[PDB]
């Protein structure tokens, strides 16, 4: 039984420059490997057949290095949709085929500001009994954003969930959704419901609010 | 799709499943067909292969035969029955085909057919309207959603205008609530001008819970 061991783990780099991906093998594979790319949300897809050979479609960036115990693929200057997951695959032991732990590719791009909308609770959801506002960020970078919720002046905690998605493969940003549930009751207890942003796209904390 | 994978969305453990898969534009006679299951976090395993005349039927170790792969020319679908099932075993199921006389290496996937196994019984979602702000003039854009709350098991396909809508659409991923039901919501980005003129309606579907739900976003008066 072989063993494709794969690391490390997580990578990242800025856009345009080069990566290298290591894939190592247990018994010495003789340059019987393939190299497949993930998308987010997406199937797997093939890269690089016989551990050397670019696939039909592929763009030429994307290269392939290495023998026997050790390979790697090499990505040139990788745009904003490179952004993926990478695994690897052995067909020398044709009984049990095995893939790789998988290299989780993020990029870094320049800096992005969110564009922060709030979002009221509908007026059939207040026949179920329960409350949600909804606040969200579009499109930033980085991933390290703020996000509190304002009520009156009120600063509201373990009511709330947040939720980022990963990174588009367009513009490489990303998008987070702070989400408030809260009762029918209280939620007509209050009269103002903000949010507040504070992001390092931001010069100062952005906060958008409804009264409802 | 291509291939295209129609199968169970939640079962028992210790139940029966037959996943199907199927063949749009190719010929699927002379490509040899796999399994693949892929657990969400990133990990990828090889369950099963099969010849392009079955001869040929290959298991993984851990299945040890529990699983039955068939395939049929005529109808051109790929069949993987699972009779005993574990908590382990829920994961993301991928059609798989092969390369043509060039390798015995992987090259085309299907989108995937998730199965989750669970005591717990299915519970469909409730969709409530993200309206948009009247704001930022004309000249700016405004976003409109849709939430997603109380559905299990995962997953849930939210699309915009039938898939009229692909551009700005962000679907962010399902948070699990105390409840222990997932909750998530669907927001996409459109111009100012376009609402009260340009209808969108999110369509939401739970295929476990059979819920088919064409929801319509308005702005609010």
């Amino acid at each position: 039984d072989i063993q494709m061991t794969q690391s490390p783990a997580s990578l990242s780099a800025s856009l345009g420059e080069t990566v290298t991906i290591e894939c190592r093998a247990s018994e010495d594979i003789h340059s019987r490997l393939a190299w497949y790319q993930q998308k987010p949300g997406k199937s797997p897809q093939l890269l690089i057949y016989n551990a050397n050979s670019l696939h039909t479609g592929v763009p030429s960036r994307f290269s392939g290095s290495g023998s026997g115990t050790q390979f790697s693929l090499k990505i040139n200057s990788l745009q904003s949709e490179d952004v993926a997951s990478y695994f690897c695959l052995q067909y020398y032991n044709y009984p049990p085929y095995t893939f790789g732990a998988g290299a989780k590719l993020e990029l870094r791009r320049t800096v992005a500001a969110p564009s922060v909308f709030i979002f009221p609770p509908s007026d059939e959801q207040l026949k179920s009994g329960t409350a949600s506002v909804v606040c969200l960020l579009n499109n930033f970078y980085p991933r390290e954003a703020k996000v509190q919720w304002k009520v009156d002046n009120a600063l509201q905690s373990g009511n709330s969930q947040e939720s980022v998605t990963e990174q588009d493969s367009k513009d490489s940003t990303y998008s987070l959704s702070s989400t408030l549930t809260l009762s029918k009751a209280d939620y007509e207890k209050h009269k103002v419901y903000a949010c507040e942003v504070t992001h390092q796209g931001l010069s100062s904390p952005v906060t958008k609010s409804f009264n409802r | 799709v291509q291939l295209v994978e129609s199968g169970g969305g939640l079962v028992q453990p210790g139940r029966s499943l037959k996943l199907s898969c199927v063949a749009s534009r190719f010929t699927f006679s002379n490509y040899g067909m796999n399994w693949i299951r892929q657990t969400p976090g990133k990990g990828l395993e090889w369950v099963a292969y099969i010849g392009s005349t079955s001869s040929h039927i290959y298991y993984a170790e851990t299945v040890k035969g529990r699983f039955t792969i068939s395939r049929d020319n005529a109808k051109n679908t790929l069949y993987l029955q699972m009779t005993g099932l574990r908590s382990e075993d829920t994961a993301l199921y991928y059609c798989v085909g092969h390369v043509r006389k060039l390798g015995a290496f992987f090259d085309y996937w299907g989108q995937g057919a998730m199965v989750t196994v669970s005591s717990a019984s299915t519970k469909g979602p409730s969709v409530f309207p993200l309206a948009p702000s009247s704001k930022s003039t004309s000249g700016g854009t405004a976003a409109l959603g849709c939430l997603v709350k109380d559905y299990f098991p995962e997953p849930v396909t939210v699309s915009w205008n039938s898939g009229a809508l692909t551009s700005g659409v962000h679907t962010f991923p399902a948070v699990l609530q105390s409840s222990g039901l997932y909750s998530l919501s669907s927001v996409v980005t459109v111009p100012s001008s376009s609402l009260g003129t340009q209808t969108y309606i999110c369509n939401v579907n739970h295929k476990p819970s059979n819920t088919k739900v064409d929801k319509k976003v308005e702005p609010k008066s």
